[PDB]
């Protein structure tokens, strides 16, 4: 018969599949926690030494 | 997608507005086949047995000719090479299959997700050929050499299709796009209907494009689809469409700092075309495509029509090879003395994701 | 969910660019017209652990390698395409990875980092430079010994 | 706002932050990460360039 009701079919958490980073650089580099309190009083850097 | 911003206050900020980008997927027009017999040809049983199965095998092959079809002109990652005149035809295509995977990582394809390859019967020859004529004769060199067989190659899973899709011989002309076009993304157009956001559509100077082309343009390079870093290679455009010198393309071409900032994180290029930039024509001479994909883009959506059993025609189903649905129809006319006979199948076939596709082009 | 995934390939791409910037051993190759390509790249990278090395950068501690996914497969190529295809060889053609190169450790970065293109002009270094150490400069703030300051004749 | 914690695949620390505004019915969402990177040895690191 004519005159059929029509709607849409949104799958709306089927997402199609989707680009990623591996992140594997700096993953692998060494990482550091120094402390907050003294980062500020820095002013958000800090030195090492070299040896002699 | 999302934008970064920089510093402590934000306060001067605009947030990224989100986009809820929809990809439709649909089925075709109905697949059919028609035959039909006369009361006096229906005295010989042949007819029906071998037309069914003429029209059975029909259909499955039709299925697996229009995703080829499909595929070779939506991927969007293309690779060419020149045959060699030296012996390096076979590595420069395992070059081309690593350089397609090399691509698909650098644009940020999940390098951990399965990956399929479909040679075309000269091209998984000219690949046997390089490593069946290693020199030590033993293993998967002696299988390469004695049943033209190969391993997986260059991180691909590998097969052979006896069918295969062609691209086109492209012009010889000096096309240029005109204008500096940049597309938007939306969710949903102007009537509400969602927007599919894996086309758009471009001017250029004069009308040579094909559909089935694939081309770069001067100045425009692809970015890792995450972190909007360059790869430093050319954004390959593939023609899906063409009305004189208006033609549409797939990918749009969205600029990292594109003048509509809502569609900024969703970027896949550089940079917009520069005035008047060169269109370089990739399919210089028409060959055979070799197919490749990281899994779970590539789709075959199957339905069913609702024929209706024990009123009129009598009515069967079968499945074919795929797992699509075959219905099977015979209603005879007594009045002009015939059967008519009718194969159907409705099955639709897409890209979700066009960048976890490309093909490779021999020959140039 | 892509808000925090957007932020964490930041740091990568905020780390593989400054390491590009500062790293001070570098070696270049022309891209081979022969078959050399993968070998050339093997030579390059055995170049940075032999220069390495010569500086008296310590033998024993552990060494990584991030390449490209361009120059990955042209190690991969070169190994795959060897005349015993099995092992080694079988893998690199089969699934494009390879073992360490040349005492490093081998990753594929997908993100990589770049050098611009350099100048064509003839430049040279104006006057005759040579540096100091210093604990702390004139105002007596720390000095950064890593780098210093020289005159080039014509800017490029 | 609400304030919470989370941890990055280097480690790295994510802040999330949430501001709901009544009179206006809207919630304001931020993500945020403070970090530096450094070649401490610029000797220890090489590049390599294809292409000259």
């Amino acid at each position: 018969a004519n005159q059929l009701a029509k709607d849409l079919e949104i799958m709306f958490e089927n997402y199609v599949e989707g680009f990623e980073a591996a992140c594997v650089v700096s993953r692998n580099a060494k990482k550091f926690r120094p402390g907050d309190t003294a980062m500020q009083r820095a002013g958000d850097v800090l030195y090492r030494p070299q040896h002699y | 997608h999302m934008n970064i911003e920089e510093g402590l206050d934000l306060s001067s900020k605009t947030p990224t507005a989100l986009v809820q980008r929809l990809v439709p997927s649909v089925f075709k027009e109905p697949k059919n086949i028609l035959y039909t017999l006369d009361a006096r040809e229906m005295r010989d049983p042949e007819h029906k047995t071998e037309a069914g199965r003429a029209a059975g095998m029909r259909l499955a092959a039709q299925i697996d000719s229009d995703l080829i079809s499909m595929v070779t002109q939506r991927a969007t990652n293309v690779i060419t090479m020149a045959d060699s005149t030296a012996g390096t035809q076979g590595r420069d295509l395992w070059n081309c299959a690593a350089g397609i995977d090399a691509t698909m990582t650098a644009i940020g394809v999940p390098q951990g997700i399965n990956r399929r390859s479909f040679w075309n019967p000269f091209n998984y020859k000219d690949l046997a050929g390089e490593l069946g004529h290693r020199a030590y004769a033993q293993g998967a060199t002696l299988t390469a050499y004695e049943k033209a067989q190969i391993p997986p190659v260059a991180s691909f899973d590998s097969y052979k299709t006896d069918i295969s899709g062609r691209l086109p011989k492209g012009s010889t002309e000096s096309l240029t796009v005109s204008g500096q076009p940049e597309h938007k993304v939306e969710a949903k157009d102007s009537n509400g209907m969602p927007v599919d956001n894996r086309q758009g559509t471009i001017t250029v100077s004069a009308s040579g494009l094909q559909v089935g082309d694939a081309f770069t343009i001067a100045g425009v390079n692809s970015v890792h689809q995450i972190t909007k870093d360059t790869t430093g290679q050319p954004q390959v455009f593939r023609v899906l469409a063409v009305s004189g010198t208006t033609v549409t393309i797939s990918p749009k071409i969205l600029p990292v700092e594109n003048t509509d900032v809502a569609s900024r994180p969703y970027a896949n290029v550089d940079a917009k075309p520069a005035e008047s930039a060169a269109i370089t024509i990739l399919n210089k001479n028409a060959a055979p495509a070799n197919l490749f994909w990281a899994d779970g883009s590539v789709e075959l959506m199957y339905g069913k029509l609702a024929f209706p059993t024990g009123q009129g025609p009598q009515v069967m189903t079968a499945t074919t090879e795929q797992g699509a649905t075959l219905i099977m129809s015979y209603a005879f006319d007594h009045i002009k003395g015939v059967t008519t006979a009718r194969f159907t199948t409705l099955y639709g076939c897409s890209v979700l994701v066009p960048e976890y596709t490309g093909i490779v082009i021999a020959g140039q």
